Parts: structure tokens; C-alpha cells; sequence
RNA sequence: GUAGGAUAGUGGCCUACCAUGGUUUCAACGGGUAACGGGGAAUAAGGGUUCGAUUCCGGAGAGGGAGCCUGAGAAACGGCUACCACAUCCAAGGAAGGCAGCAGGCGCGCAAAUUACCCAAUCCUAAUUCAGGGAGGUAGUGACAAUAAAUAACGAUACAGGGCCCAUUCGGGUCUUGUAAUUGGAAUGAGUACAAUGUAAAUACCUUAACGAGGAACAACUGGAGGGCAAGUCUGGUGCCAG
């Protein structure tokens, strides 16, 4: 089309029934854990949202 | 060099005058003074304006990126002036339709163009009392025709 | 027509949003002293900021001369009462550098955890929220209470409710009922 | 268990109004809420006043049961209490009766109507009756 | 200026007669203001800049402009008289009007609430303890703005991370942490609800009995995820399109 062709063309994938990421302070706690407590692995450098290791 | 401006202890009025004079080179200040917004500027120096959709018009974009930018020729209600409002997101123009009331907003640049869409200054926000973004989302539905 | 009830948009956002290091620091602070948001941190900063400003102002006049002497002294006293300032440090120029961490540490948030009671910061907070903990014999349920040091020894579990041990409390009752039925 | 530990803080004797006015302070340990009648009774027992001339208001309990902090007066007599205390208070107590009246708006309307007419209404009525034929 | 007139009184306020002054580049005069003035507001190193219709103080106005009665005090508009502009009621001869009080409607607009409850407070007026009061308060609507903070917490068992008595290979795991529709005991007020509190009467608050949490809920949205700038070289759909 020549008026929002792309929105109509895509396949609608459905929201997966995943568990709630808890609200308020819980989230903050989780974030903290992710950051400073657990300490993510680094070959040389830190990274917040890593990739599946590939090109 | 004493550097232009009078540094005397009683040279204050003159200084003030000079400052005032200078003020008329500053563009924003000038605008504020003369009421360019109140005398021109399709809107009445306002945030928004309701306007009637006269027709749907695809406008060809500036350069680099090449496309048709699905704008609308809007007639503002309060003044009677005629402007061109870009319509955001996928489709959206269909939703807007034709001869509808349409609540416009400024595009962002305190007047002026917005990037690539030449001769275009306004976002359509609401069409006949809803909201375009909302419509696009389908979080809220249109009130029929 | 009565009078405008006054307020302050007290607790103020930083001037840049995404100074990454700063953000990280904030997060760390939150983790340490179990906060719901950066908002709390900001508030704390503002509180401290004001104090710092006051100190600066005082300094900008001569210590010996009057307002500086008195007002500053009063401020120092207040700080001491709050329990952020130490007893070694009561020289105004010490207030100047108090730090937000110290402020955080003085909360009824942490003064539950520091005195045992809870076990694990968040838990303490939850307890405070849920109508336990009475600083006097009057039930505080604000986490950001700021304990008075003079009344830190007096922090107990509530006269009423469990843990203090007046009533067992709802789930327990249900269990008892079930047992009875059985 | 509790014993309704009542106190009477800030006692101002009032020869002008003919009363003892004061802050009622009261405790609940494990009971919750004191009740007004009970408070009055307690006051009477204390002061040798009788509920009839005791008169209490305000309060709002502290927070987390425990305490309550209202305002209580003990008049020099029942009669005195009656002729000084506002009517609402009396009604609350039970001493006086609730004053049965019309709605405020309605009253206003009535007043307006009255203003609109002149002299006695009897004449007006008569006139209306006369018209009735026309 | 002189004299009168007037005014409660000063005064070119007005009249008579005379003099030719008076203001001005230290911006007079004129024009504009999407200008009522100030207290103040926003911003906030210091200096500033912008805003001030709007809770207090002043000033104006009651559709416009005029005129006046009464009165200590009005050039009053919830007084009158006129003309203009707008409009109502009519048996056509004539009458009545003025929300920029409150509520409400249209209208305009991007843009703003109930035709509610009462004098209990606050104060006000009178012939006045006693009446009245859309001044004022009380709720209603209200994400204007502001403050305070719930949206699980502690277990156990079950699978993994960390200290390690010793590292002939193990491993107990003696000690501490995170993950599982396990499960279990302990609260919770958001809801509801006798009561009692409040209150003018009510609501609502605070106080309580009773019920009310286990992912199906007693469910957090908004924006973003190349840079500026916190965070995806993930997967597909697209293929100068639509965005
Ligand atoms: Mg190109
Ligand atoms: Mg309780
Ligand atoms: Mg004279
Ligand atoms: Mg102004
Ligand atoms: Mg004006
Ligand atoms: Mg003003
Ligand atoms: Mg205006
Ligand atoms: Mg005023
Ligand atoms: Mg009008
Ligand atoms: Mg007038
Ligand atoms: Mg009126
Ligand atoms: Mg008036
Ligand atoms: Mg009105
Ligand atoms: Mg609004
Ligand atoms: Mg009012
Ligand atoms: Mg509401
Ligand atoms: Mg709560
Ligand atoms: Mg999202
Ligand atoms: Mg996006
Ligand atoms: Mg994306
Ligand atoms: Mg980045």
C-alpha cells in the first residue's frame, strides 16, 4: 500500500505469559544484585545487556 | 584600550540605552516585543489549535531520505488561516480521514520546518476528539464515525 | 480567602540525566539502604545540599560575629541531635562535608536493621510499613523517619501486633482455627 | 486488661462560662477506641460532675490505637451547661432534642416569596379567590 | 498673576481682566503594549533575566457612555433617570431588564468544577446574646501543584553459586548465598464492614470487630533500547517503502 503498508504486513506475535517483574523496591533490589553484588563476567570489559556470543 | 563602553561612574543611562538598542539584534527578544506570534504564526502564539481537515496531501521529502510524508491541509478555526500538518506513525492519515476536526500542535522547532518535511510545521495530535498515537496503538478505540 | 498553604517542591532532580557513573553510585546507595527510588536519594541530597549552603553562607561571614556564631551553632546542635554529625565534629566546617550516605544511615529504615530486629534491610522496611516498630510507643510506618539517636535505644517492636508479642496475627489465627476443626 | 486510663490535662477553671474546661487525654492498652459516653462517665466519676453537665468533643485517636486526645468541659451545673453550650453538642449528648426544621434552600425560597408579597397574605388569597371566576 | 465664583476645603477647579509663559535630546510630545500597580512568583554561585489576571494591600468597573436622588459616606448599578447596543413579557394600548456575586447554561475557544450542605466555625450588619449572611465554611467534581509511601516478607525442602577441615580422584557441604507453578507457617491494608470517633448534620480521616493473597492475582504505567545519552551488532516482517 501507499498509506501504512508496513503495519498491516507484519505477523502479530503474541505477548508470552511470563512472570511479573516485581514493582517498587523489589525491582531496585534486583538491579542492585545484577550490578554490584553478583558481578558479571568480563574478558576485558563490563557490559549491561550482553549478546549471545556470535558475529 | 578602554574597550568601547563608557566606564564612568555617572555613565549609567547611556549604558542602559546602548543595551536597549542592542536588544533589537537578539531575535527571540524582538519576537517577544513586537508580537510576531500574536500578529502572524498561524496559531495565536499558542501551544495548540483546532483545525478542519480540508484534504489529505502527500508531500515529497527534502533530500537524502526520499519519501512522501502524508500531510494534511488544515484550516485553523479561530483565525481562518490555512496550514499543512504532518501526521505521525504508520498509516494515521487513514484514521484522520477528511473534513474531520483536528487538534494541531507545533512540530518542535519554535516554528520552522521539522527536519526533512518541507513547508510543514505541525503535528496532528487529536482527530475529532481522541489522539493519533492512541489510535495507532489500539489501546483506545475511535468513537465510530 | 484564608491564606495560601505553602509547599516546597522539595526534592530535586540532577542537572544531567545519564551520568553513568553517578547513576551506578545511586544504585549502589539504594542497594545499601533499600530505597524504592532514586527520588529518595535526590531528596536526601537536597536536604544535605541546603545544609551545605547554609554552612557556606555562615562561613562567608566572620565566626566570632553574631548570626554566624549563633545560627551555625544551632544548626550544628540540630545535626548532632539527628545523629548524622559525630560528637568529635561540632565545628561547622565539619558539617560542610556530611555526605548522603551518613544521612541514609540515620533512617528508621536502617536503625531497625542496625539494631537487629529485622534481618536484611528490605525486610525491616516491610516491617515498618506493615504497622510494626514504635520509636516511642507510637507506631512509625515511614521508612525515611530519621531516628533521633536520643530515641534510638527506645526503638522497639510495637506494643500491639506480633513480634512485640501482643497478638499472634491473622495467618496464625487461621492455622489455629484449622487445627481446632481437625 | 486495659482499665480505660483517663487523664484531664490543662484544666482551666472558668467562672465566666461556669465550667472547668480541659484537654481530655485517655488510654486504651489493647482496647481500641474509648467511646464518648464511657469517657463522660469516667469524668463524672472523677470530678463528681454527672454526665448531664459533662461535655466532650474533638479527639481523633493518635495512630496505632493506644491513646486519644480530645477536649472536655465539666459545667458548674446541668442548667448552666444547657444555657451556654452550643445546641449541636447538646444533641450529641442526648440532653437537648434535635431541632426539626426545613431545608436551607427551601427556607431561602420561602423568604424570597415573602419578600415578593406585601402586607398580609390574606388579602392576596382573597384576590386570588375573586379571580378564580375570571 | 489679580479678583471673584464654586467646593467640605487647597488649587485654572471655573469666570473676568492682564502677562507670555510652560515642557523638551537629563527624550518633552506622540505611538504601542497579547500593561491594572505593588507585595511577590519562576529561575538561582555573584550580577542577573523573565512573569505577576489570581488568596494581602491599593486602584479602577458593574453591557457602554452620561446624569442624579437618598445619605456621614455613592456620582452606588443585587438605587434611580436618560441615550446607545443588546435583548424579555404582551389582549399592541403598554410593562419590565444588566451573573466581571454563587451555582448553572450557551457562546467562544488548546483551556477551567456542583443549578449540592449549613451558619457550628471565621468574621460581618442591624432596633441587635436571639435574625440574616452563595462573605465564609462543608463536602461534590479535581493527576493544577505539593508531601508521605503498598504493589509481598520470613521460612523450610528441592537445583546451582561462594568460603573451604583436607585439595592419595572423589566428597561430606560441617558454614554462607541465589533459583523452583515447590510448600509451610507469621502479618498486611488497598478493599469491605458492626461499632465508636468526627460533624451543624453528614462524608472522609484517625480507632476498631468480622472478612478479606499466592500468580488466574487484592495484576504499574510511560517512554526508550546506533550516537548525543542509560541500555540489544537479538530474531522476523519491510526493502527509499512505511515509517
Ligand atoms: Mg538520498
Ligand atoms: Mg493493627
Ligand atoms: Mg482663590
Ligand atoms: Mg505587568
Ligand atoms: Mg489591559
Ligand atoms: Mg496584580
Ligand atoms: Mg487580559
Ligand atoms: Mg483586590
Ligand atoms: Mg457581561
Ligand atoms: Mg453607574
Ligand atoms: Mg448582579
Ligand atoms: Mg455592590
Ligand atoms: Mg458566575
Ligand atoms: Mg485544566
Ligand atoms: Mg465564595
Ligand atoms: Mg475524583
Ligand atoms: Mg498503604
Ligand atoms: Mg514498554
Ligand atoms: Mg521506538
Ligand atoms: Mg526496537
Ligand atoms: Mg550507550
Amino acid at each position: 500500500a501507499r498509506a501504512g503498508k508496513v503495519k498491516s504486513q507484519t505477523p502479530k506475535v503474541e505477548k508470552q505469559e511470563k512472570p511479573k517483574q516485581p514493582k517498587g523496591r523489589a525491582y531496585k533490589r534486583l538491579l542492585y544484585t545484577r550490578r554490584f553484588v553478583n558481578v558479571t563476567l568480563t574478558n576485558g570489559k563490563r557490559k549491561m545487556n550482553p549478546s549471545p556470543s556470535s558475529q | 584600550m578602554g574597550k568601547g563602553k563608557p566606564r564612568g561612574l555617572n555613565s549609567a543611562r547611556k549604558l542602559r540605552v546602548h543595551r536597549r538598542n542592542n536588544r533589537w539584534a537578539e531575535t527571540t527578544y524582538k519576537k517577544r516585543l513586537l508580537g510576531t506570534a500574536f500578529k502572524s504564526s498561524p496559531f495565536g502564539g499558542s501551544s495548540h489549535a483546532k483545525g478542519i481537515v480540508l484534504e489529505k496531501i502527500g508531500i515529497e521529502s527534502k533530500q537524502p531520505n526520499s519519501a512522501i510524508r502524508k500531510c494534511v491541509r488544515v484550516q485553523l478555526i479561530k483565525n481562518g488561516k490555512k496550514v499543512t500538518a504532518f501526521v505521525p506513525n504508520d498509516g494515521c492519515l487513514n484514521f484522520v480521514d477528511e473534513n474531520d476536526e483536528v487538534l494541531l500542535a507545533g512540530f518542535g522547532r519554535k516554528g520552522k520546518a521539522k527536519g526533512d518535511i518541507p513547508g510543514v510545521r505541525f503535528k496532528v495530535v487529536k482527530v475529532s476528539g481522541v489522539s493519533l498515537l492512541a489510535l495507532w496503538k489500539e489501546k483506545k478505540e475511535k468513537p465510530r464515525s | 480567602p484564608r491564606a495560601p498553604r505553602t509547599y516546597s517542591k522539595t526534592y530535586s532532580t540532577p542537572k544531567r540525566p545519564y551520568e553513568s557513573a553517578r547513576l551506578d553510585a545511586e544504585l549502589k546507595l539504594a542497594g545499601e539502604y533499600g530505597l524504592k527510588n532514586k527520588r529518595e536519594i535526590y531528596r536526601i541530597s537536597f536536604q544535605l545540599s541546603k545544609i551545605r549552603r547554609a554552612a557556606r553562607d555562615l562561613l562567608t561571614r566572620d565566626e566570632k560575629d553574631p548570626k554566624r556564631l549563633f545560627e551555625g551553632n544551632a544548626l550544628i546542635r540540630r545535626l548532632v541531635r539527628i545523629g548524622v554529625l559525630s560528637e568529635d565534629k561540632k565545628k561547622l566546617d565539619y558539617v560542610l562535608a556530611l555526605k548522603v550516605e551518613d544521612f541514609l544511615e540515620r533512617r528508621l529504615q536502617t536503625q531497625v536493621y542496625k539494631l537487629g530486629l529485622a534481618k536484611s534491610v528490605h525486610h525491616a522496611r516491610v516491617l515498618i510499613s506493615q504497622r510494626h516498630i514504635a520509636v516511642g510507643k507510637q507506631i512509625v510506618n515511614i521508612p525515611s523517619f530519621m531516628v533521633r539517636l536520643e530515641s534510638e535505644k527506645h526503638i522497639d517492636f510495637a506494643r500491639t501486633s506480633p513480634f512485640g508479642g501482643a497478638r499472634p496475627g491473622r495467618v496464625a489465627r487461621k492455622r489455629a482455627a484449622a487445627a481446632g476443626g481437625e | 486488661s486495659d482499665a480505660i486510663t483517663i487523664r484531664t490535662r490543662k484544666v482551666i477553671s472558668n467562672p465566666l462560662l461556669a465550667r472547668k474546661q480541659f484537654v481530655v487525654d485517655v488510654l486504651h492498652p489493647n482496647r481500641a477506641n474509648v467511646s464518648k459516653d464511657e469517657l463522660r462517665e469516667k469524668l463524672a466519676e472523677a470530678y463528681k460532675a454527672e454526665k448531664d453537665a459533662v461535655s466532650v468533643f474533638g479527639f481523633r485517636t493518635q495512630y496505632g490505637g493506644g491513646k486519644s486526645t480530645g477536649f472536655g468541659l465539666v459545667y458548674n451545673s446541668v442548667a448552666d451547661a444547657k444555657k451556654f453550650e452550643p445546641a449541636y453538642r447538646l444533641v450529641r449528648y442526648g440532653l437537648a432534642e434535635k431541632v426539626e426544621k426545613a431545608s436551607r434552600q427551601q427556607r431561602k425560597q420561602r423568604k424570597n416569596r415573602g419578600k415578593k408579597i406585601f402586607g398580609t397574605g390574606k388579602s392576596i388569597a382573597k384576590k386570588a379567590a375573586r379571580r378564580n371566576a375570571d
